[PDB]
RNA sequence: UGCUCGC
């Protein structure tokens, strides 16, 4: 008969294989690279919409000194449907 | 218990004062045992905020003179902000407007301080 | 000094949404794991 | 319990719960079959919809949304039962207003 | 200061019918709003006004009156800007303690901005020379219950000159 | 009427019932719990306490009889009172 | 016996009692003769007021012998109950705060 | 009921307003009629009768 | 002001029962109660006096509501 | 001890089928119910 | 759990 444990088993049970390491070579390096300078350069785009910030306290001379400033693209409202014109 | 807005709209310290004032005399007229031993924290937060007004220069203000204060300060194109802390202060020197007011930078003008002097001392 | 906490709200319950539990909610639900298939221990107290 | 060797009391059966809803007195029927048989108030977690011990849900790891209500006794059984049976009863709460 | 709209449900005994309903509903109002601070709020001071006032329920439980009460009340927030005159309780090594006047003892302003003369010794020693002004920066909240304070608030004190007291 | 009112003749047995009714409480309460239900565990189907079974089940009052209504108080009161003016603004 | 059938829709309540009948033409159709043995038993809860609060006082004081009285008081602050047939009733009766 | 060992309860409830609509709604004199018909019930029965 | 004037047994039932848990509570009295130590009784002295201070709240199926003072309702 | 008057006088007494352990001082109902 | 009863 099979015996009764005292304690459960452990969360992360040990594993005797390991994961074989990644490929190495220049390729890899430059996709990572590549990667990388994809999302340091797509959070930036104005396709990223970031959440409007609201309830702002108070009203200042510096708001126009920090007022944020980026450049929108125009969709092409030929080829979209009317319904998502502002 | 939820709040709508907690910035609805800022207000001065006469406001405050006055009441809290009201709710002073408006205890001691309608005194109650039972309800007063049930919560005193309302004594003492309002009896401390008022002596706490009190050391400010906060008295000697009504309505009216709030009034003619910001009618004369909105012709300064200042902030709310601005006015009000000079309000709640009361500054009687001008090195309280020049270093301790924020947004201090192209505001002075080195001749509009003597105006704002002589409308907060009036 | 003192958090603003509400001590008691008169809730009243306004409908029941039936559903299922995954392992994952199952896990997370519980608290302690069971394991061994006796039920007292072998001194005479007969603890659990 | 059933007997009056055991000490028990009157049992309000199905008919009487009949008789009891035909006159309409409401809250006759729930100060019998609530109030004065099984009542006890439990803990529900507004957000997930279970059941908690002591202000506090295990299951979320929070209290914020936890709040009390009072329950006939074997609803909170019958409610347990489900969740044992993976029939999970999540309860929406809202104010009385 | 500044003023808070709230909507609260206020639950009044029988045995106060005989009052009327808005000085009881402000009674309270101030009994449960006094010297507490209101998460991402601040702490409120007492009751200003009431402004809606709907019917007033009787439930068919504790059968008290019931009625959801639409109210402006003010309490202590800073914007983030504001300049407040308090009084030293007290000095810690790492920053002064400093209390506005018998208001709220939870004012920590941190030494490491003032001109490079900051230290304090235990001695309650507050600054080497060359009514105690203070600048607040940002506003703090925390929970209190997590198991079956909560506005400190950072204060500046910048070269401000004070020619009254150094 | 009652027996007719859906357009068909349905009977009181539990089928005609569970035609008739929505409350997923009464329908385990009446006949075959378990299948009613672990049926509406599946559909995933939100029971709500109109009824007169789960009110008497989780122990409110009842929408019928006397709690149909709500009463009101007559305390001496004066709807939108007076609002303190303000100064600064 | 099941739980919706057998604690849910219908099951038992306490404060209730089950006895044999006898005839009685003597008393009006809406009234029920209850006798002395159950109804030192089945207690109802009282709340002190201003109007009865002379009547539970002299309740208070036959205590739980006498058959017009009661057996238990629980206090307005704490819900701590007191037995009648233990400590000075006369105390507990002079003592009776509303609530 | 017939008065040949017939056991009966008696229930007694513990709040105001559970009393008062016992009194109001199950009131023996405000129930001397049957809905079915309408018919009286609580009338005089034998011994009564003759 | 379209449903029936007549106060039904209901409403009676349940106003009756809010006063007498009222009265219970240490409400004030508003017909100066002889010796009267049961609640309910005080409550029906009111009903019969008509000085019992609740509104009724009749609500419509469709959501709409109207609110009837007992003094206002008619009584048997 | 009893809650109220701090006596150790707890007897056991059931009252008309109700468990109750109760102050025989001063009547202070220690527990009840089983 | 069984069973004999009480209407
Ligand atoms: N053979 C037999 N079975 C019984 C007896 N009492 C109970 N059972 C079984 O247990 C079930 C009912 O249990 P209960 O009578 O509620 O047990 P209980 O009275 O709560 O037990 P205690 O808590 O010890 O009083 C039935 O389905 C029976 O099969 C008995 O005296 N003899
Ligand atoms: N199985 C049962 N279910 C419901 N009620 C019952 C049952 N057995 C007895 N009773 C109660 O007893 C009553 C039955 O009496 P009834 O049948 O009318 O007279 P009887 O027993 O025929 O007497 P006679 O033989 O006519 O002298 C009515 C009912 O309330
Ligand atoms: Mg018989
Ligand atoms: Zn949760």
């Amino acid at each position: 008969l099979p015996d009764v444990v005292l304690k459960p088993p452990p969360l992360f049970p040990d594993t005797d294989y390991k994961p074989v390491p990644l490929k190495t070579g220049e390729g890899e390096e430059y996709m990572l690279a590549l990667k990388q300078e994809l999302r340091e350069t797509m959070k930036r785009m104005p396709y990223f919409i970031e959440t409007p910030e609201e309830r702002q306290d108070i009203e200042r001379y510096s708001k126009r000194y920090m007022k944020v400033y980026k450049e929108e693209w125009i969709p092409d409202w030929r080829r979209l449907p009317r319904e998502m014109m502002p | 218990m939820e709040v709508k807005d907690a910035n609805s709209a800022l207000l001065s310290n006469y406001e405050v004062f006055q009441l809290l004032t009201d709710l002073k005399e408006q205890r001691k007229e309608s005194g109650k045992n039972k309800h007063s031993s049930g919560q005193q924290n309302l004594n003492t937060i309002t009896y401390e905020t008022l002596k706490y007004i009190s050391k400010t220069p906060c008295r000697h203000q009504s309505p009216e003179i709030v009034r003619e204060f910001l009618t004369a300060l909105k012709s300064h194109k200042l902030t709310k902000a601005e006015k009000l802390q000079l309000l709640n202060h009361r500054p009687v020197t001008a090195v309280e407007i020049q270093l301790m007011v924020e947004e201090s930078e192209e505001r002075l003008t080195e001749e509009q301080i003597e105006a704002l002097l002589h409308t907060v001392t009036s | 000094k003192e958090q603003f906490r509400e001590t008691d709200v008169a809730k009243k319950i306004s409908h029941i949404c039936f559903g299922m539990k995954s392992p994952e909610e199952m896990r997370q639900q519980a608290h302690i794991q069971v394991v061994s298939k006796n039920l007292y221990s072998q001194d005479n107290q007969h603890a659990p | 319990t059933e007997g009056r060797s055991r000490d028990g009391g009157l049992r309000l059966g199905e008919m009487e719960r009949d008789c009891l809803i035909g006159y309409g007195a409401s809250m006759l029927l729930l100060e019998r079959l609530m109030i004065s048989s099984d009542a006890f108030e439990v803990d529900v977690c507004g957000q997930c919809g279970l059941l908690g011990y002591s202000g506090w849900c295990h299951y979320c790891k929070s209290s914020c949304h936890v709040s009390s209500l009072r329950i006939p006794y074997a609803c909170k059984l019958l409610f347990q039962e489900l969740q044992s049976m993976n029939i999970i009863p999540r309860l929406k709460l809202s104010k009385y207003n | 200061f500044v003023l808070v709209e709230m909507v609260d449900t206020v639950r009044i005994p029988p045995w106060q019918f005989e009052r009327k309903l808005n000085d009881s509903i402000a009674e309270e109002l101030n009994k449960k709003l006094a010297n507490k601070v209101v998460y991402n709020v601040g702490l409120c001071i007492c009751l200003f006004d009431i402004t809606k006032l709907e019917d007033a329920y009787v439930f068919p439980g504790d059968g008290a009156s019931h009625t959801k009460v639409h109210f402006r009340c003010v309490v202590f927030h800073p914007f983030l800007d504001e300049i407040l005159i308090g009084k030293i309780k007290g000095c810690s090594p790492e920053g002064v303690h400093v209390s506005l006047g018998f208001f709220d003892d939870i004012l920590i302003p941190p030494e490491s901005l003032q001109q490079p003369a900051k230290f304090d010794e235990a001695e309650q020693v507050w600054v080497w020379e060359y009514g105690e002004e203070i600048r607040f920066r940002v506003v703090d909240e925390s929970f209190v219950d997590t198991s079956p304070y909560t506005l400190v608030g950072s204060i500046s004190e910048p070269g401000l000159g004070l020619l009254s007291w150094w | 009427d009652l027996m007719t009112y859906k357009g068909e003749v349905l009977g009181i047995t539990r089928f005609g019932l569970a035609k008739m009714k929505e409350s997923v409480l009464m329908l385990a309460s009446f006949e075959k719990t378990a299948d009613h239900l672990f049926d509406a565990a599946y559909f995933g189907q939100k029971d709500s306490v109109c009824g007169v079974s789960e009110c008497i089940i989780m122990g409110i009052p009842m929408n019928i009889g006397t709690g149909l209504f709500k009463l009101l108080h007559k305390a001496d009161r004066d709807p939108n009172p007076p609002k303190r003016p303000l100064i600064f603004d | 016996q099941g739980r919706f059938r057998g604690n849910l829709s219908g099951k038992r309540v306490d404060f209730s009692g089950r006895t044999v009948i006898s005839p009685d033409p003597n008393l009006r159709i809406d009234e029920v003769a209850v006798p002395v043995h159950v109804a030192k038993i089945l207690t109802f809860p009282e709340k002190v007021n201003k109007a009865n609060i002379n009547f539970l006082r002299k309740l208070v004081q036959n205590g739980p012998e006498v058959h017009p009285g009661a057996n238990f008081i629980q206090q307005r602050h704490t819900q701590m109950k007191r037995f009648l047939k233990y400590g000075n009733r006369e105390k507990m009766a002079q003592e009776l705060k509303y609530g | 009921a017939d008065f040949d060992g017939d056991e009966m309860n008696l229930h007694l409830p513990q709040t105001e307003e559970a009393k008062a609509e016992a009194l109001v709604l199950m009131g023996t004199k405000a129930n001397l009629v049957t809905p079915r018909n309408g018919e009286p019930l609580i009338a005089a029965i034998q011994d009564f009768l003759t | 002001r379209i449903t029936t004037p007549y106060m039904t047994k209901y409403e009676r039932a349940r106003v009756l029962g809010t006063r007498a848990l009222q009265i219970a509570m240490c409400a004030p009295v508003m017909v100066e109660l002889e010796g009267e130590t049961d609640p309910l009784l005080i409550a029906m002295k009111e009903l019969k006096a008509r000085k019992i201070p609740i509104i009724i709240r009749r609500y419509l199926p469709d959501g709409s509501y109207e609110d009837w003072g007992v003094d206002e309702l008619i009584i048997t | 001890r009893c809650p109220d008057c701090g006596s150790t006088e707890l007897v056991e007494d059931s009252h008309y089928s109700q468990s109750q352990l109760v102050c025989s001082d001063c009547g202070c109902v220690v527990t009840e119910g089983v």
